[PDB]
């Protein structure tokens, strides 16, 4: 009973806070998650992680890699990196935050002129999307060398 | 944890809270 | 507890006992005395897919609603093996999402059934009842209940 | 038959069986009308040579910016508006170059369609009168080709085309399938994606009902945009988003599962990107089985192709000239067939 | 009758603020309470 009441009320409040808050500053949301993660059930944690991943994927899809360089996608996705799911964080996945970041980096590399300089956040994006072991699962080196 | 959270079987069906006066009456 | 109550009063048409008229205090007292045997249901939306037309549609479709009756089939003629691989039964052609339930097959019988014979179109919805029965007996007829969401001035907010 | 929703198509199929045709009609499982788009700009400047080897067309494709498709569908700009006003609108609103905004030729598939065609060609290299005649040919050929699209023969949205230089246009062209074909291969080089329609969900009901709405949308791949009380009532209104293909049965499931009474409206809202890459040959879906989160676009496009009767896979060889096909296969821009 | 205006009775005046703490709006006092009383006395009272 307490678990389900906490699930309903607290997860609804956390989802409302996630919808209301700005994506570019996830430090207060991460602090709330760290503080309330002791009493948070697994279902509420999974739903909150799904909402956060949806907000991050929406921000990554909506932000223009060539134009909207003020809000760094790497710095925005850094705060939710440890709590992100494996499916979203997998660079080899067809859909996900990491897949969208890799596709945006490839598009920026393809449509990037030498006069504008290097792409901001590409170093941390390649650090996130570079597998430690496995040549077939490394999506950083091949996309970079092809774009 | 995420699998049990997203599992339609594992995401439990909920029920409402108890009555404290009824619990005290049951104890008495 | 009279045998034919109110038969000599102006509350009935006459000794043939055929038409009655009762006052509001009398009707309220009878409702309170009949409290163990009166329906609590106020919303007509309570019986969505649990009323006669839904039961008849489920009977014609040879399906059973949750909690409802079950009958002999109306049509024991269609088997998919009779509906063998002509055009439509291609599992490689049908996109499978999460499955459609019996309640949905009954709620929309012409969309979700290939041969919807003898099915009945049930009432779709009613406006939701926002009436709640007051428990506190000292409360007046008209009062802002705690169950009602409050109206704020900035919730109204004429902007421009 | 394409219609608005479950009740709409129930009424339509009732009127078909009992009112107009007066017979028994076999009806499939409901599905959605898809769309197509691109998410990366074209890397290879693709060219095509006529069957008589007179004319050559060189171009590239690009995703459009946010808001152009919705503004052109609403009618902020028109193909019959003055070109100076059209160029002024694009330059002012989207930060577009004056030359490009004046060089925008075509809206596709129709006057208010969501695809645009612009020539980045130089007048120093292309003569305008031949460019005018082949431009009208490209008008109607691009219009013919953009209804189909390469993935599942479903119309394509949110696309920009740039006709690049060097492409020379001698007189007279009666064939259309050739630059249709290079538009299709240009989409493949642009690495396309599939788009599904979205219903905006809006329910009204009590608080047990809003909890159940969150649960059922979580199962059905939707999410709650907004959630509030209705002032002066004991009701709560919850707005959200769901795909149509996952919303089949959503209203009935919600109404039979909520302990209160929830009332649901499902309206068409927008087109959104389906999860997954449609061209990923790795992703395999079992028959009779729910598509995974990564294989969803692939599963949709294969079953759409097999439903329409097309080939089992996208044919780059059919979508290319053999010479440029072999050249790009040697260069490694395209994958292994 | 409509709006944030109030009817002060003995002055017979329409003012943006009430003359007494708890005086009635014009719309309430002249429209909305009569309809409430019509309903309440129609369903509540006996025939005579």
């Amino acid at each position: 009973p307490y678990e389900t009441m906490m699930y309903e009320l607290w997860l609804r409040t956390v989802a409302a806070s996630v919808r209301e808050w700005d994506v570019r500053e996830p430090e207060p949301l991460i602090a709330v998650l760290e503080a309330w993660d002791a009493l948070l059930p697994g279902f509420v944690r999974a739903q909150l992680l799904r909402d956060v991943v949806r907000k991050l994927e929406e921000a990554v899809e909506k932000w223009q890699p060539r134009k909207h360089t003020h809000n760094l996608p790497h710095r925005w996705i850094f705060p939710w990196l440890p709590y992100l799911p494996a499916s979203h964080l997998d660079a080899k996945a067809a859909t996900g935050l990491v897949a969208d970041v890799r596709r945006k980096f490839r598009t920026l590399i393809d449509a990037w002129d030498f006069s504008r300089g290097v792409i901001p956040g590409l170093k941390h994006w390649k650090q996130v999307l570079w597998p430690e072991h496995g040549r077939s699962s490394d999506y950083w080196t091949p996309l970079m060398m092809n774009h | 944890d995420l699998y049990e959270g997203r599992g339609p079987d594992d995401i439990p069906r909920m029920k409402p809270l108890p009555k404290l006066g009824d619990v005290l009456q049951r104890i008495r | 507890y009279d045998h034919q109550p109110l038969i000599d009063t102006p509350h009935v048409n006459g000794p043939s006992y055929k038409r009655w008229n009762l006052t509001l205090p009398q009707m309220a007292n009878l409702y309170r005395l009949s409290e163990p045997l009166v329906s609590d249901v106020v919303d007509p939306n309570y019986f969505y897919l649990f009323e006669l037309k839904s039961f008849l549609t489920a009977k014609a479709l040879n399906v059973a609603l949750p909690g409802g009756p079950r009958f002999e089939p109306l049509y024991k003629d269609i088997d998919p093996n009779d509906e063998d691989f002509g055009e439509f039964n291609a599992m490689d052609r049908i996109i499978f999402r999460n499955p459609i339930r019996t309640e949905t097959r009954v709620a929309y019988p012409y969309l979700y059934n290939s041969r919807p014979r003898s099915v009945h179109l049930s009432w779709h919805s009613y406006p939701q009842i926002v009436y709640t029965k007051t428990e506190d007996p000292e409360l007046p007829a008209f009062y802002f209940d705690t169950s009602i969401n409050p109206i704020s001035s900035r919730a109204v907010a004429p902007k421009n | 038959i394409l219609g608005t929703g479950e009740l709409y198509m129930d009424c339509v199929l009732h009127d078909l069986r009992k009112l107009y045709a007066d017979m028994e009609v076999r009806v499939s499982d409901p599905v959605v009308r898809f769309c197509e788009t691109v998410q990366d700009m074209s890397a290879t400047k693709c060219y095509a040579i006529t069957p008589n080897k007179k004319n050559t067309i060189t171009m590239a494709a690009e995703p459009l910016d946010d808001g152009i498709a919705q503004d052109i569908e609403s009618g902020a700009v028109k193909i019959k508006d003055p070109p100076r006003k059209v160029a002024k609108f694009f330059e002012e609103k989207y930060g577009w170059d004056k030359l490009a905004a004046r060089s925008i030729w075509a809206f596709g598939p129709d006057e208010m369609g969501p695809n645009i065609l612009q020539d980045d060609t130089l007048p120093t290299e292309v003569d305008k009168k031949r460019l005018a005649t082949v431009k009208e040919s490209i008008r109607q050929g691009f219009a013919w080709a953009t209804r189909e699209g390469p993935l599942c023969e479903e119309p394509i949205r949110n696309t920009k085309f740039r006709l690049i230089d060097v492409s020379l246009f001698p007189w007279w062209w009666p064939n259309y399938s050739d630059r249709s074909t290079c538009l299709l291969f240009l989409f493949l080089d642009g690495l396309p994606r599939l788009m599904e329609p979205m219903y905006s969900v809006s329910m009204t009901g009590p608080q047990s009902s809003v909890s159940m709405v969150y649960n059922i949308l979580s199962r059905r791949r939707g999410h709650v945009l907004s959630d509030g009380p209705i002032a002066g009532t004991p009701l709560y209104r919850v707005n959200g988003l769901i795909p149509v293909i996952d919303s089949f049965g959503f209203e009935t499931d919600l109404r039979i599962n909520t302990p209160g009474q929830a009332m649901v409206s499902l309206v068409f809202d927008r087109w959104s990107i389906v999860p997954g890459d449609p061209l990923d040959r790795e992703q395999v879906t079992r028959p009779l089985q729910m598509a995974t989160a990564q294989a969803t676009a692939r599963d949709f496009v294969l079953k759409t192709r097999r439903r329409k009767g097309l080939s089992e896979d996208v044919t780059v060889a059919k979508f290319l000239e053999p010479e440029f096909y072999q050249s790009l296969l040697e260069s490694g821009t395209l994958g292994e067939p | 009758l409509w709006g944030d205006v109030y009817f002060n009775p003995k002055k017979r005046t329409f003012t943006r603020k009430p003359i007494e703490e708890g005086a009635k709006r014009s719309f309430v006092n002249f429209v909305m309470e009569p309809i409430y009383k019509l309903y309440s006395h129609t369903i509540s009272e006996g025939p005579e």
